[PDB]
């Protein structure tokens, strides 16, 4: 059905640079509602895709099932952190575009 | 009897004795590793493995951990790798099967130790995890096949060698520096030009003892190798050679003489020359051989026991003496690694007290002696007693109030 | 289960050395049971008829150093990724999913 | 484990009406309820010591399921 | 594909629900307004493309041939926190765990012994620990009847109660069962676990919560 990318690209190598694996293998984007923020816009979905040293960065979707895949692998057991951040983003470290699809 | 089921089974435990050396290998691959590294320098002919996964102790992907414990692992193999030829070797050589199951039905009994015994006793005695060997080499140790100086097939103990070098010496003018350098040569050296006559009663007698402790020290080393097919080997190569070759004195006799030509050296055999030597000398040469085959083999192993004596010899005191309780503690050990005094005085704490009914526990005091008798681990000796926990039980403290309990009188 | 497992020896010898068990339980019930599906012996039938098999058609003998290298062979032919998913769950809670930075928008 | 830690209790369920559960179910041969030294009052939720061992397990399992002051009595091993 | 997922039809019946439908060899109403109905064979399967939104009591019940309206048993209790209903708690009974347990408590929701967990309240319920009820007899935990008699055994303590909705025996185990929201690994070995609410996993919580200050009866239940 419909779909939408959002694709963050972090420094190159700039900041990432200052180092001891803490945490680091991978963003995920997690579908978190408007009602609760730090709230005057709520009924809003945003895709809100957050790491350790980059700050989130959140793409909003209007939508209640934008790109909401279900059934997309063939039974592959990895919860990972969320249902939508396994089942459509991707995680190019070498690059440093984690890819919320 | 059933001979097509009995093959059956013993198809089943070639596969299970397969794959309980294979769950062994993925266990810890490190021990293969050497065993063909070790065999690369004895049969040329096999293929060799990784280096980088002999090293890293992988065989595909996983790498394993290090594991005397590989002494005992490669004892553990070699006796499985003999009961499946055997079991190989016992199989080398229906209507009414379904009509007698029928008798004796009625019995309340399970019967599951068909298959599975086969691979619990090869699978690498123990109640969860205490030994790496298996059921049927349990009770091995490497203590009864090697001495304290070679730590598992480490080293070499040859003290007792220069000693009996020193013995045959008839001196003491013998060290023990001299010993290693004079043995190293043992491929013409120590027949024509060694450090003891070729046909000494005094020296050959030791020489064969001495050839033959390293022979039985190969054999330990490689145990999981073929020791029967090495020896075959050896025993061939000296059979097809005419070895020994000089420019001008051409090949000379295990009879300490050279010849003049090939053809004066073939036809010295059948003379009364050699054939004499042949015939008295015949163990004595073989001895040597065997002796030079076995240092060609473990000549790692003797460079390690020279390393050691030298280190030994050149150490003080308490390294030597820390030297030998760290070899010590490498040979005995497992394969595999897991108020003031008026208080004291008028209370009865000056005297103590101990009651028997509570496993003779003593407590300070009477009052905690006379208190055992409504305790927990007291009213476990009253358990043990037979006697229930009452007040006669209570006014006893010693064992034998037992016998005079409920069931005593009614 | 000793003479279960008797009768059903019996019935994979009689089947691999392919009518005779079904022959039987026509003839006579619940003791040639075994060849059937519905119960759960019938993989256990199955593996003891192909045993059976093999042991009869070499019936030849095996000569496995041959041994080690088939064991070494059977030796050669997740927990990372478990514990990046733990770490990434364990991250994903530590982390504040309440600023979020607009950039995009869909 | 000597002593059972009953709680689920309120402050009417004291230790002393803990030492009366305990003559009624199974019994307990001292309490540890201490309480502080500003409010000085029994909780109720306390290692009541038994008799023996399979004692604390009967408080645990038998004089579990009292409603002790209201509460649902609930003992453990300790 | 010959259930029926026909809705928009309490004041029903199995009689008045297969009197239109009749071959229905199955016809079992969900407490809700929803019913299923189903036909052994093939012709008369095909239902929902033949007497859709039929009148039923004078209103019509469309009829549609899937599973939208809706082994181990299921003791569906709708558990009633005080005079309001607190949630349906269909704990799915784990009868390969300990079937004994299971079929005590699905038999105590059926009420088809005479008496059980239909009707019955919960007098010894505690937060995230345990919630325990059943018992018709004293309707305290100290009454209650198995089975086999006043007092009976636990069956097997294979489950444990490891999240919310988990049933397990309480007590040993008579008629007394006890529902948890949250682990209950300390009194395991001593209740034997019976249960997991897939569904109505949210009425336990409800419960859970609840628990007593109000009275949490389960006065409709069924398997
Ligand atoms: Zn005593």
């Amino acid at each position: 059905r419909p779909g939408y990318k959002v694709t963050k690209q972090r420094d190159s190598e700039m900041g990432q640079q200052s180092d001891y694996p803490e945490i680091a293998e991978m963003p995920r984007h997690r579908f978190m509602s408007a009602y609760e923020q730090r709230p005057p816009d709520r009924r809003w979905q945003y895709l809100l895709m957050a790491a350790e040293p980059y700050e989130t960065i959140a793409f909003k979707v209007p939508s209640r099932e934008i790109d909401k895949a279900e059934g997309k692998f063939w039974t592959h057991w990895n919860r990972e952190t969320k249902q939508f951040f396994l089942q459509f983003h991707f995680k190019m470290e070498k690059p440093p575009a984690p890819p919320s699809l | 009897e059933t001979i097509l089921e009995q093959q059956r089974r013993y198809h089943e435990e070639k596969e299970r004795l397969m794959d309980v050396m294979a769950k062994e290998m993925l266990t810890k691959k490190s021990t293969l590793r050497d065993q063909i590294n070790s065999d690369h320098r004895t049969r040329a002919m096999q293929d060799r493995y990784m280096e980088v996964s002999g090293n890293l102790r992988d065989l595909y992907d996983d790498k394993d951990g290090l594991r005397a414990e590989f002494y005992n692992r490669l004892k553990q193999i070699k006796e499985f790798h003999r009961k499946h030829p055997n079991e190989i070797c016992v199989p080398m050589s229906l209507k009414a099967r379904e009509n007698p199951s029928e008798e004796a039905q009625n019995l309340v009994e399970f019967t599951d130790e068909e298959g599975y015994g086969r691979y619990l006793d090869l699978h690498d005695y123990i109640n969860l995890k205490a030994s790496e060997k298996l059921d049927y080499i349990t009770y091995l140790s490497i203590f009864d096949q090697l001495f304290d100086i070679p730590k598992e097939r480490k080293n070499a103990e040859y003290k007792r060698y220069l000693e009996m070098l020193l013995e045959y010496l008839q001196d003491y003018t013998d060290r023990v520096k001299p010993l290693q350098d004079q043995n190293e040569l043992f491929f013409e050296k120590k027949w024509e030009n060694g450090t003891f006559p070729g046909w000494p009663k005094e020296t050959s007698s030791a020489l064969t003892h001495a050839g033959a402790h390293l022979d039985l020290s190969a054999f330990s080393s490689w145990e999981e190798l073929a020791s029967l097919g090495l020896d075959r080997l050896k025993s061939a190569l000296l059979a097809l050679g005419g070895t020994l070759e000089e420019r001008a004195q051409r090949l000379f006799s295990t009879k300490s003489l050279e010849s003049l030509d090939t053809s004066l050296f073939a036809k010295n055999p059948k003379s009364k020359g050699t054939k004499r030597d042949t015939e008295r000398n015949k163990d004595i040469a073989f001895l040597e051989a065997q002796i030079y085959e076995y240092v060609e083999i473990l000549g790692e192993q003797r460079h390690l026991t020279h390393e050691n004596v030298q280190r030994k010899q050149a150490r003080t005191g308490e390294e030597r003496e820390e030297e030998e309780e760290e070899q010590i503690s490498e040979s005995e050990s497992e394969d595999e690694e897991n108020i003031p005094y008026w208080l004291y005085k008028l209370h009865g704490l000056n005297i103590n007290y101990n009651c028997e009914i509570c496993g003779n526990y003593t407590y300070r005091g009477p009052k905690a002696f006379q208190r055992h008798f409504a305790e927990w681990r007291h009213a476990h000796g009253m358990r043990c007693l037979g006697i229930p926990n009452t007040a006669h039980f209570a006014n006893v403290t010693q064992i034998e109030d037992a016998v005079s309990l409920w069931a005593k009188l009614k | 289960s000793a003479f279960d497992l008797d009768v059903v020896k019996l019935t994979a010898q009689f089947v691999a050395r392919r009518q005779f068990l079904t022959q039987l339980m026509q003839k006579e019930n619940y003791q040639f049971d075994f060849l059937r599906p519905q119960h759960s012996l019938f993989n256990y039938f199955t593996k003891l008829v192909e045993q059976y098999t093999k042991i009869l058609i070499p019936p030849s003998k095996l000569k496995k150093r041959e041994v080690l290298d088939q064991v070494c062979y059977r030796v050669e032919w997740r927990k990372k990724e478990e514990e990046e998913k733990e770490k990434e769950r364990v991250a994903y809670a530590q982390i504040d999913w309440h600023d979020f930075v607009v950039v995009e928008t869909v | 484990d000597a002593t059972v830690y009953v709680g689920g209790l309120d402050e009417k369920v004291s230790e002393p009406l803990l030492w009366e559960l305990f003559l009624q179910a199974g019994p307990v041969v001292n309490t540890h309820m201490p309480k502080d030294r500003v409010t000085g009052q029994h909780q109720g939720y306390g290692f009541v010591e038994f008799l023996s061992e399979e004692d604390a397990d009967y408080a645990i399992k038998i004089m579990n399921m009292i409603k002790l002051y209201g509460k649902p009595i609930r003992v453990n091993k300790a | 594909k010959r259930v029926l997922y026909v809705g928009g039809l309490e004041e029903v019946d199995d009689k008045v629900l297969h009197a239109a439908f009749i071959g229905d060899i199955t016809d079992i109403q969900i407490p809700l307004d929803y019913e299923t109905e189903k036909h052994r064979g093939f012709a008369f399967v095909e239902f929902e493309l033949a007497e859709d939104a039929a009148a039923a009591i004078d209103n019509m019940n469309e009829s549609e041939l899937f599973g939208r309206t809706i082994s181990n048993p299921q003791v569906y209790m709708d558990i009633k926190i005080g005079n309001k209903p607190a949630g349906r708690i269909q704990m799915l009974l784990r009868s390969d765990v300990v079937p004994m347990t299971a079929e005590n408590f699905r038999c105590l929701c059926t009420h088809e012994k005479g008496f059980g967990f239909k009707g019955s309240s919960f007098h010894r319920i505690i937060p995230q620990f345990m919630c325990q009820g059943g018992d018709f007899t004293n309707h305290n935990g100290t009454g209650g009847k198995s089975i086999y008699g006043k007092k009976f055994d636990d069956e097997n303590f294979i489950l444990k109660h490891t999240g919310p909705g988990l049933l397990s025996m309480a007590n040993t185990n008579g008629s007394q069962f006890f529902l948890t929201c949250d682990k209950t690994d300390w009194l395991d070995g001593k209740h034997v676990v019976f249960g997991e609410v897939t569904e109505g996993l949210d009425v336990l919580r409800q419960i859970e919560a609840q628990g007593p200050k109000q009275k949490v009866i389960i006065a409709d239940c069924g398997e």
